[PDB]
DNA sequence: CCCTAACCCTAACCCTAACCCTAACCCTAACCCTAACCCTAACCCTAACCCTAACCCTAACCCTAACCCTAACCCTAACCCTAACCCTAA
DNA sequence: TAGGGTTAGGGTTAGGGTTAGGGTTAGGGTTAGGGTTAGGGTTAGGGTTAGGGTTAGGGTTAGGGTTAGGGTTAGGGTTAGGGTTAGGG
């Protein structure tokens, strides 16, 4: 069984995507707050796409139906895939 | 004379657009002007995205095309940005500008 | 030797002009299975569709970090508050 | 195996005929390719509404004339607009 | 009819033919219009008991649009699946917030020459 | 003259199975009808990307039951297919 | 004609939304939104009435460009 | 006689409690047809749509002063500014 | 002082200039399906005008919702050394 | 397996959170003064429908020319050392 999967974004990871963002300074549970974000939209996608494969008679999600997913929830995104 | 390209002097193709439409069952009948229209207006955007991307490339000192030239000349035009609004490109880039609070002051 | 806040800039321009990944593989990928493993077990990925999830993720968190910048920005705070990040969620109607 | 479309050689003989000077990538051409993918899939259903809407069968070049004024803005709208004109004069002249 | 074997009320060769009109695939089903037609008569079903509880909550026999307002804002599932829906002639939840109160009194009246 | 579709009968003997004491008007019964017109159209909308999607021609109660499991949340995805495979299994069972 | 919306349309209007307190710029700065929103929809409608060969608009074209736009509306039309 | 910023409340509640117009109709539609008559002239309205027009405009309306109201109270601030409906147009995508 | 943007040696690093063969792209020959035109009648949109009665425009007021120095203080991130857990090909 | 991106103890200093008073642009009630709301006259285009003679998109059918998958090495760009130039405490 998988655990302790949720603490795997370490605090540099936030701190250097807050950078690129343009955060010049962070709080506390910022981090926490972007950690529960986090997995609630994955959650959500990792559902849309769970959804898509077992619809496509298949189990590995590939990269079309991660994009047909993205195109679905109301985000494009190119490059990946076709 | 045996292309459409040589008789409407244009690149894209017209045929792949028509048989595309014809497959993807949006209408009963897709005519023969349609597609050529929608060629001249895909031709249109491409030269466009192409003069964009070579601008940024020349601008950047580089004689390639790469995701972050697109990146920029997407978010640097106030029209391709708002025809191309929430498009996410994988490794674009982010602008750098700068809140004025944002400063060492 | 240098004073606070005046080599943030320095390092949020290094990090604006590289466009490199910042969020690992390995944990990424653990937690992606951890969560899929809850709805369907055996399931398997290409690594393809775990990249293009993590780079949809960082494009988000990075749209949200600049929304929750601007507000601060507008209160007059530098720094940011879980207060802020809600209102942002609140505004822009994700929930 | 089997075959796939990837619209690859139209943008590159494109970008010869603007500059020949440069060239493009594989990640580039297939974002090029995704957008004309999205671009037509949208002119598509934008020209089927309009037909539904008409209550008419066949689908003429005034409804996707329509449709790239609606997506458009306006320059690049009328720009392509008075190219597609052109194209379609020298096509029925020819 | 289809509505005597089913065990439902909506039409099914309606929604058949208006799939077949909207060319939306090369070949419609006949188990997937049912499937439509039970969808949507559930949904129907639900809303009819939403507006119902309303009416009755609001002293009323009839259905309107600000009983069918309020229990579209009431519901967070109806809220979720309608989101971006503007209904005519419906209305807005009184929600007030917490700050915007007349709050307790200060200084008596406010006043610090007294 | 012409027709219109109009859904309003069926809609009122939902509401006379569900509750015979009360009633509808004209502008209920109009937005129950825009109401059902738009979900009409998103299934089929929802149908017509699954089947292109799928390499398929023909549609079967499979991409409606997915796409109303895509567009409803849970319980009422939960509940309407399981309503849904009720009246598949009564249609089946009596010709 | 755009000074014909009224500071009291305006006052009813931020409170029926919840405004308890208004400045003074916010009448003009939402009238020049209601004007950019109104021309929007206004070139929308003049758009979908020159395609379907007519000059009146009709609700049909509202709807229509009201979808279009992102923002449905149920009640009127149909 | 009463206290300011009491009263309010129950101005709120009442129009809050009605599904009235607020909008008339007269200057409306004039409105409406100047801003028509700048892209074709000779251009008729069968006011339904003019209607359907204002109770989209007050819907969008009611959304907005909503949203500044909820910025401002996050703020700090009970009375609303003209950055504060900049920052609601910045943040909810409509425009800059 | 402590980094900071700017010019010349090479070593990997990633696209570009011809090729080739396989589903895919245009013409010709006959045809009906649904595109815009005028002949056409009446029902909806519009302009100057009596009314008379709720509220929008100006006029004096005084007080409390607003803001600019005082002066006491406790909260957050400038080094830097230690330690452990991410990052690299087979 | 190996090595470099994470992890933690030290510390003092600079930025959110509480204090005290003034003055102006915002509430609140009153009364003299237009513009909005229906109420009611015909009409000048505007949109809907049926019948008759036309012309471009959908029904097989062979034949070609060009777009999709390999071979190799060559030519734009990443990385590897410093030396000279400049932003700041």
């Amino acid at each position: 069984v998988l655990r302790d999967n949720i603490q795997g974004i370490t605090k540099p990871a936030i701190r250097r995507l807050a950078r690129r963002g343009g955060v010049k300074r962070i709080s506390g549970l910022i981090y926490e707050e972007t950690r529960g974000v986090l997995k609630v939209f994955l959650e959500n996608v990792i559902r849309d796409a769970v959804t898509y494969t077992e619809h496509a008679k298949r189990k590995t999600v590939t990269a079309m139906d991660v994009v047909y997913a993205l195109k679905r929830q109301g985000r494009t995104l190119y490059g990946f895939g076709g | 004379a045996k292309t459409r390209s040589s008789r409407a002097g244009l690149q894209f193709p017209v045929g792949r657009v028509h048989r595309l439409l014809r497959k993807g069952n949006y209408s009963e009948r897709v005519g023969a002007g349609a597609p050529v229209y929608l060629a001249a207006v895909l031709e249109y955007l491409t030269a466009e995205i192409l003069e964009l991307a070579g601008n940024a490339a020349r601008d950047n000192k580089k004689t390639r095309i790469i995701p972050r030239h697109l990146q920029l000349a997407i978010r640097n035009d106030e029209e391709l940005n708002k025809l191309l609004g929430r498009v996410t490109i994988a490794q674009g880039g982010v602008l750098p500008n700068i809140q004025a609070v944002l400063l060492p002051k | 030797r240098y004073r606070p806040g005046t080599v943030a800039l320095r390092e949020i321009r290094r990090y604006q002009k590289s466009t490199e990944l910042l969020i690992r593989k390995l944990p990424f990928q653990r937690l992606v299975r951890e969560i899929a493993q809850d709805f369907k077990t055996d399931l398997r990925f290409q690594s393809s569709a775990v990249m293009a999830l993590q780079e949809a993720c960082e494009a988000y968190l990075v749209g949200l970090f600049e929304d929750t910048n601007l507000c601060a920005i507008h209160a007059k705070r530098v720094t940011i508050m879980p207060k802020d990040i809600q209102l942002a969620r609140r505004i822009r109607g994700e929930r | 195996r089997s075959r796939k479309e990837s619209y690859s050689v139209y943008v590159y003989k494109v970008l010869k005929q603007v500059h020949p000077d440069t060239g493009i990538s594989s990640k580039a051409m297939g974002i090029m390719n995704s957008f004309v993918n999205d671009i037509f899939e949208r002119i598509a259903g934008e020209a089927s509404r309009l037909a539904h809407y008409n209550k008419r069968s066949t689908i003429t070049s005034r409804e996707i004339q329509t449709a790239v004024r609606l997506l458009l803005p306006g320059e690049l709208a009328k720009h392509a607009v008075s190219e597609g004109t052109k194209a379609v004069t020298k096509y029925t002249s020819a």
